[PDB]
C-alpha cells in the first residue's frame, strides 16, 4: 500500500525568549496513514502536558497535525519532538532550533 | 453548515 | 477577499479495534470552527471557533445527527471499498472526503468541490459542473454508478450552492473581525555563517493570516528557486502561520540578494534584504 512519511518540524509559537512563557509546537505533516505517534521531549524525557490539533488533511490527501504544550525556553534546556509512523522503521527525533 | 441527510437513504460509496 | 468553506471527513477502519473512526471537522478559509469524532466519550459536533459558539442548540444537534449518521454510512462504505478492491479484512484503510465552497470576493459562489479518496487516493470527485463524477479507477466506476443512479450529484450541487453559500457568508459574518481580516507577516531576515566563504541567508515570516503567502529569494532580481530552502507553512497556534525561505549564498555577497514577500495583509508587497 502506498504511504507518505510525515515532515515534522518543531518551533515555537512566539519568537523564543529565554525565561518567557511561549508555546512549543511540533507540526507534522504530509503523512498517510493517519496514525502517528508524537511526542513533545524535555532534555530527552516526554512531556506529559501535549495537547494536538484536530485531525485534518491538506489537499493531497496528507494528514497534518499540530502538537502542542506550553513551555519556557532556556539556554541550557533541549527540546525536540519525537515522531512514529508507519513508513518509520525506528521513531525520528527532530530538536528544536530556535533558528528554524 | 455540513451537508444535510437527504430524505431518503444517505448514499454510500 | 475570497473566502471557502471546507468539510474534511476521515473514515478509518481498524480491524480487530472496533469500528471505523468517523472524524469530521469543517474551516472556514485557514480557520476551523467545528469537530465531530465518533471516539469521543460522547461524541458530539464542538465548537472550535468562538464565533460559531453563538450558534443555538438545533444546529449542534443537527451538525451531530448528520455526523452521527455518515460516521454509520462511511462504515458501510469501507466495507464496499474493502469489497471492490478485493481487499482482506485484516489491513486498515481510509476514505477521506473533503467537500464545500469558494466564494469570491463579492461573496458570489465561484465554485464548488466535493472530492474523494481511499487510503490517499483520488477515488471519486465532483467535477465543476457539479454534476458530473470523474472516477479514479473501476473501482470507483462502482461508486459512480450506485451515485449516479441515487442521483447524489443533484443533492451535491444543491448544497454546495445553497446552504453551504449561505452558512458560509453568515459565518464570515459572525466571525468577521478574524475571518476577514488578514494579518501581514512579521519579517526579518536573519544570517548565519556556513562556512568562511558561504551564509545562510534566512526570510522570517511570522504572525499572518491567512496560510497564504509568497516567500522567495531572488539573486540580483532573478527568482532563486532551485536554491532556495523553503519550509511549508505551519501553523503557530494562535490562528497566525509561520513560513521561512533560506539561501546559501557566497560570503561577501549578501546584499544582491532580496526576500520578496506577497501576502493578503500587506499593504504593499515587501522588499527585504539581510540588514547587518
Amino acid at each position: 500500500m502506498i504511504q507518505r512519511t510525515p515532515k515534522i518540524q518543531v518551533y515555537s509559537r512566539h519568537p523564543a525568549e529565554n525565561g518567557k512563557s511561549n508555546f512549543l509546537n511540533c507540526y507534522v505533516s504530509g503523512f498517510h496513514p493517519s496514525d502517528i505517534e508524537v511526542d513533545l521531549l524535555k532534555n530527552g524525557e516526554r512531556i506529559e502536558k501535549v495537547e494536538h490539533s484536530d485531525l485534518s488533511f491538506s489537499k493531497d490527501w496528507s494528514f497534518y497535525l499540530l502538537y502542542y504544550t506550553e513551555f519556557t525556553p532556556t539556554e541550557k534546556d533541549e527540546y525536540a519532538c519525537r515522531v512514529n509512523h508507519v513508513t518509520l522503521s525506528q521513531p525520528k527525533i527532530v530538536k528544536w532550533d530556535r533558528d528554524m | 453548515l455540513p451537508e444535510a441527510l437527504p430524505q431518503g437513504q444517505l448514499t454510500a460509496y | 477577499g475570497s473566502h471557502s468553506m471546507r468539510y474534511f471527513y476521515t473514515a478509518m477502519s481498524r480491524p480487530g479495534r472496533g469500528e471505523p473512526r468517523f472524524i469530521a471537522v469543517g474551516y472556514v478559509d485557514d480557520t476551523q470552527f467545528v469537530r465531530f469524532d465518533s471516539d469521543a466519550a460522547s461524541p458530539r459536533t464542538e465548537p472550535r471557533a468562538p464565533w460559531i459558539e453563538q450558534e443555538g442548540p438545533e444546529y449542534w444537534d443537527r451538525n451531530t445527527q448528520i455526523f452521527k449518521t455518515n460516521t454509520q454510512t462511511y462504515r458501510e462504505s469501507l466495507r464496499n471499498l474493502r469489497g471492490y478492491y478485493n481487499q482482506s479484512e485484516a489491513g486498515s484503510h481510509i476514505i477521506q472526503r473533503m467537500y464545500g465552497c469558494d466564494l469570491g470576493p463579492d461573496g458570489r459562489l465561484l465554485r464548488g468541490h466535493d472530492q474523494s479518496a481511499y487510503d490517499g487516493k483520488d477515488y471519486i470527485a465532483l467535477n465543476e459542473d457539479l454534476s458530473s463524477w470523474t472516477a479514479a479507477d473501476t473501482a470507483a466506476q462502482i461508486t459512480q454508478r450506485k451515485w449516479e443512479a441515487a442521483r447524489v450529484a443533484e443533492q451535491r450541487r444543491a448544497y454546495l450552492e445553497g446552504l453551504c453559500v449561505e452558512w458560509l457568508r453568515r459565518y464570515l459574518e459572525n466571525g468577521k473581525e478574524t475571518l476577514q481580516r488578514a494579518d501581514p507577516p512579521k519579517t526579518h531576515v536573519t544570517h548565519h555563517p556556513v562556512s568562511d566563504h558561504e551564509a545562510t541567508l534566512r526570510c522570517w515570516a511570522l504572525g499572518f493570516y491567512p496560510a497564504e503567502i509568497t516567500l522567495t529569494w531572488q539573486r540580483d532580481g532573478e527568482d532563486q528557486t532551485q536554491d532556495t530552502e523553503l519550509v511549508e507553512t505551519r501553523p503557530a497556534g494562535d490562528r497566525t502561520f509561520q513560513k521561512w525561505a533560506a539561501v546559501v549564498v557566497p560570503s561577501g555577497e549578501e546584499q544582491r540578494y532580496t526576500c520578496h514577500v506577497q501576502h493578503e495583509g500587506l499593504p504593499k508587497p515587501l522588499t527585504l534584504r539581510w540588514e547587518p
